[PDB]
C-alpha cells in the first residue's frame, strides 16, 4: 500500500 | 552577436539576441532571479514555456544550465543557450517529457534580479512558502534520478525552515514547519541512501523517527541502510516494526527476505 521510493 | 564557449568544451554556449539596458548588470549568487524560459530539443521540439520561472542564482532549483548561464545574461537581455545532456536532464529525462541525452536549446529572457531573503528575518508564512518550494524541487530532481541535486534542495529548505532564531513565530506556524522539516529529512534519507551515503541517511532516518517513530518510509529506509551496511542484528526488529504497520507490503516483505537469506555467511 506504501511505496518506499516515493518522496513527500 | 557571436557564441560564447562558456565551459571551453561546447556543451554550454550563449548568444546574445536582445541586450539589456545601458545601464543594465549581471545577476550575482543568492539573487532570485525571475526569468521567461522556451525549452526546444535538438530537432526543434518545444518542450514547455513558462513565463514568469522564478528562482534562487546558484541553488541550482531547475537546471545546472541556468544557474551557469543565467550569471552572464544583465537584467532585461534575450539570450539563446544551446546545453549538453548532462547540465539539463541527463541519462533520464523527465515528466513535461524530456528523451534521455537529450541537447537543450534554452530561450532565456532574464527579466529581474533582487536580492536573496535573509532567511533569518523570514515570516512563519514566507518561511512555509520557501521550504515548500525547495521541496517541489528537490521532488522534481529526485523523480528523475538526480540525487545529488534533490539532496542539495532538500538541505536549502532544511536551512531556511531552522533559520528562525531572530523572528517570533506562532505555535501553529511552529508545528506546521515540524511537520514539513520532517518531510523534507525523510526526502534527504531517501536521497542520501540511493547515492550510499549511509552514515548521512542514517542521521536524517534517526532525527525523523525521533519526531514519528511510526514512520514507516523512515523505518523502511533505517532498516535498508543497516542491511545494506551489514548490521543485520539491528535491522531486522526495524524492519519487522516497519511490517507491523503494513502486514500485507510486498516491498517490506523482499527486504526482509532478502536480508535473512544474505545472513547466511
Amino acid at each position: 500500500d506504501t511505496e518506499m521510493e516515493e518522496v513527500d | 552577436e557571436e557564441w560564447l564557449d562558456i565551459l571551453g568544451n561546447g556543451l554550454l554556449r550563449k548568444k546574445t539576441l536582445v541586450p539589456g539596458p545601458p545601464g543594465s548588470s549581471r545577476p550575482v549568487k543568492g539573487q532570485v532571479v525571475t526569468v521567461h524560459l522556451q525549452t526546444s530539443l535538438e530537432n526543434g521540439t518545444r518542450v514547455q514555456e513558462e513565463p514568469e520561472l522564478v528562482f534562487t542564482l546558484g541553488d541550482c532549483d531547475v537546471i545546472q544550465a541556468l544557474d551557469l548561464s543565467v550569471p552572464l545574461m544583465d537584467v532585461g537581455e534575450t539570450a539563446m543557450v544551446t546545453a549538453d545532456s548532462k547540465y539539463c536532464y541527463g541519462p533520464q529525462g523527465r515528466s513535461p517529457y524530456i528523451p534521455p541525452h537529450a541537447a537543450l536549446c534554452l530561450e532565456v529572457t532574464l527579466k529581474t534580479a533582487v536580492d536573496g531573503p535573509d532567511l533569518e528575518m523570514l515570516t512563519g508564512q514566507e518561511r512555509v512558502a520557501l521550504a515548500n518550494r525547495k521541496r517541489e524541487c528537490g521532488n522534481a530532481h529526485y523523480q528523475r534520478a538526480d540525487f545529488v541535486l534533490a539532496a542539495n534542495s532538500y538541505d536549502l529548505a532544511i536551512k531556511a525552515i531552522t533559520s528562525s532564531a531572530k523572528v517570533d513565530m506562532t505555535f501553529e506556524e511552529e508545528a506546521q514547519l515540524l511537520q514539513l522539516k520532517v518531510k523534507c529529512l525523510n526526502n534527504l534519507a531517501a536521497s542520501q541512501l540511493k547515492l550510499d551515503h549511509y552514515r548521512a541517511a542514517l542521521r536524517s532516518c534517526s532525527l525523523v523517527l525521533e519526531h514519528q517513530p511510526d514512520n514507516i518510509k523512515a523505518l523502511f529506509r533505517k532498516g535498508k541502510v543497516l542491511a545494506q551496511q551489514g548490521e543485520y542484528s539491528e535491522a531486522i526488529p526495524i524492519l519487522r516494526a516497519a511490517l507491523k504497520l503494513e502486514p500485507s507490503n510486498k516491498t517490506i516483505h523482499a527486504e526482509l527476505s532478502k536480508l535473512v537469506k544474505k545472513h547466511a555467511a
